[PDB]
């Protein structure tokens, strides 16, 4: 089973700000100009939602100012400003290659 | 679309304990059903084996011999007994109907299954 | 078609994705040129090679599936672009979990057009039942291909054999004809290789195997593998498979027709007759 | 890779075919040869008498 | 002279006016006093003429 | 036998000369209209 | 070849056994050459031959 390394795996942030917090990918992840990582928020209360899907294709559902990026091996979201509702746990699990396995997690406070 | 487990919340380890998630909106199709464990301490892993839309089965890698994962189409939710009960495996079991290419968006909130003697 | 083949128009390997959905009144097919590039052969494929080069291009539409609890990029490393890369119009639909399984699944598209589809789908024969137990999942593998007409139930071959350029896994792979209004049926629970992309057809070409270069400032219409055969003359001694709309073979290098008279240099008896010799002094009449 | 029998049928039937054919080139060539002798030799005839 | 050991096609299709299941179905030819024997523990469509 | 000529017409008469030997279109320069019961 | 057959040069019956390996610009097949002796064909036994 892959084991995605999460570093740091605890972190709090501030308002208004950019994070570039990485679950990065050891195995071959490169394939169709794209990987396969979607992401998931779980506010601690809440059931847990998608928020991204395909890395530049967001979905409607969420205010889009959240941005999944990368090209290449080690992939990492970006957020531009951030608000009130931002302190949740941001997991992830992984589709792309066989294996299934989840995220560290990292936390946002 | 909002979706709502249902299971006995008291069980002894080692006896067998059903799951019942209503899936909401829409029948088991070609987006079929999967599950989730949620651990102590909030940490993952994907224990669902899940049923497709033509009745088969895919359990995980610690529990091949261990379950069974089948569709009913009458009441749009899957059939599933746990038994080999463990209080290790005390934890909130998460359905989800998938996409697979979006992501398991339609979630559940989870039954607080509470497993110890 | 280059390092493209006549194949591989459908299946567009790395070779081929400058001409996956082409339009042409002629294709050039080339010795080099690899219809694969996970390597094998198709099945029945002299059949179906004599359907896309006379097919005049490959239109295609999505046909979504929404593949659940599923892969999409199976990528091998020798089907190179930048890095691990595949068919661009196929998908491994590889599993979930490791050794778990890999359930059924039935996928219908209705052809919904005015034309008849060419579709083209895989099964993987690997080299072992150890690398379709990591795959795909413990079991037997079947895929059921059921249209209106066909039934076939097709079934892997997980044996050895030597090396074509890196791996001792094949692949080899199917094709039918749809009609008008149609539907095609995959079940499958493993081994699967899916299409994405359903083909269809063009009109009219012709379709050439040859060795030889383009000449776009030329115009001609017999083609056979060395060149082109241009004249106004009814046999040919060049190639006895000169396809087109060429002149018709045969053995004898010279039929010369006697397109004048006798010489008699210096069935009616005036031609090497009374009439005794020839006159080497007129060039102006006969 | 073309399928052994039926290869040896196209063979048999494209060789029987390049027998047709040359016999008839040859057999078409040499009637025109003797015809075109005999458009030859016709206006002799045509023009002497 | 045959050997053949035929075995079904399980999967799903678009309808043929009204049913998802086909049948398709094979023949042999028999010389005199030959026979044929035809084992089989389902999925069988035997004649009887 | 299948042919592709939609009109293969044999010569089952003779030339027209209205008003490989050379009689028939040759210096008998004529046909005749007023023949119905030979050639 | 006799009580052999063509398609017995490659599998060697007893009935071929002094035709193994052998060398030939002419074969010449019986109608009683059997290509077997634990009885059966080939497959595709027409683009063998
Ligand atoms: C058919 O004949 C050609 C040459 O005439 C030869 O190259 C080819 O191998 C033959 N094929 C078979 C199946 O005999």
């Amino acid at each position: 089973d892959i084991v995605m390394t999460q570093s740091p795996a605890s972190l709090a942030v501030s308002l208004g700000q950019r994070a570039t917090i990485s679950y990065r990918a050891s195995k071959s992840v490169s394939t169709s100009g794209y990987s396969y990582m979607h992401w998931n928020q779980q506010k601690p209360g809440q059931p847990p939602r998608l928020l991204i899907y395909l890395v530049s294709n967001l979905e409607s559902g969420v205010p889009a100012r959240f941005s999944g990026s990368g090209s290449g091996t080690d992939f990492t979201l970006n957020i531009h400003p951030v608000e009130e509702e931002d302190a949740a746990t941001y997991y992830c699990q992984h589709i792309r290659e066989l294996t299934r396995s989840e995220g560290g997690p990292s936390w946002n406070s | 679309v909002q979706l709502q487990e249902s299971g006995p919340e008291v069980v002894r380890p080692g006896v067998s304990v059903k799951i019942s998630c209503k899936g909401s909106g829409y029948t088991f199709t070609d987006y079929p059903m999967h599950w989730v464990k949620q651990s102590h301490a909030k940490s993952l892993e994907w224990i669902g084996v899940f049923s497709t839309y033509n009745g088969n089965t895919n359990y995980n890698q610690k529990f091949k011999g261990k379950a069974t994962m089948t569709v009913d189409k009458s009441s749009s939710t899957a059939y599933m007994e746990l038994d080999r009960l463990t209080s290790e495996d005390s934890g909130i079991y998460y359905c989800a109907i998938g996409g697979e290419l979006s992501w398991f968006a339609y979630c559940g909130q989870g039954t607080t299954l509470t497993v110890s003697a | 078609l280059g390092q493209c083949g006549l194949l591989g128009t459908i299946t567009g390997p790395p070779q081929c994705d400058q001409f996956l959905e082409f339009s042409a009144d002629l294709i050039i097919e080339r010795r080099e040129g690899s219809d694969v590039c996970y390597p094998g052969k198709f099945v029945n494929e002299e059949a179906l090679r004599q359907i896309l080069r006379e097919s005049g291009g490959i239109d295609k539409e999505s046909m979504g599936f929404t593949y659940n609890g599923i892969r999409t990029n199976g990528v091998t490393s020798a089907c190179r672009r930048s890095g691990s890369s595949f068919y661009a119009e196929m998908k491994w639909l590889l599993s979930n979990t490791d050794n778990a399984a890999f359930p059924q699944m039935t996928k219908s598209y209705k052809n919904t057009r005015e034309s008849p589809a060419i579709i083209v789908w895989g099964i993987h024969h690997s080299v072992s039942t150890a690398e379709q137990t990591k795959l795909y999942g413990s079991g037997n593998k079947l895929v059921t291909v059921g249209s209106s007409n066909y039934q076939q139930s097709f079934v892997p071959s997980p044996g050895a054999r030597p090396q074509v350029n890196g791996l001792s896994g094949r692949i080899d792979f199917h094709w039918l004809i749809l009609n008008p209004n149609d539907t095609v049926t995959f079940s499958f629970n493993g081994a699967f290789i899916a299409p994405d992309r359903a083909s269809f057809l063009r009109g009219k070409s012709m379709g050439i195997q040859s060795g030889v270069q383009v000449d776009a400032n030329c115009e001609g219409d017999c083609y056979h593998s060395g060149g082109t055969i241009i004249s106004n003359l009814p046999f040919q001694n060049i190639d006895s498979r000169a396809v087109g709309k060429c002149p018709r073979y045969v053995k004898q290098r010279s039929l010369l027709l006697a397109t004048g008279m006798k010489n008699v240099p210096e069935l009616f008896g005036a031609i090497a007759g009374f009439i005794e010799n020839g006159w080497e002094g007129l060039i102006d009449g006969w | 890779e073309v399928e052994k029998q039926i290869g040896n049928v196209i063979n048999w039937t494209r060789d029987s075919i390049t027998e047709v054919w040359s016999y008839n080139a040859e057999l078409l060539v040499a009637m025109e040869n003797q015809h075109t002798i005999d458009l030859a030799d016709s206006e002799m005839d045509k023009l002497y008498e």
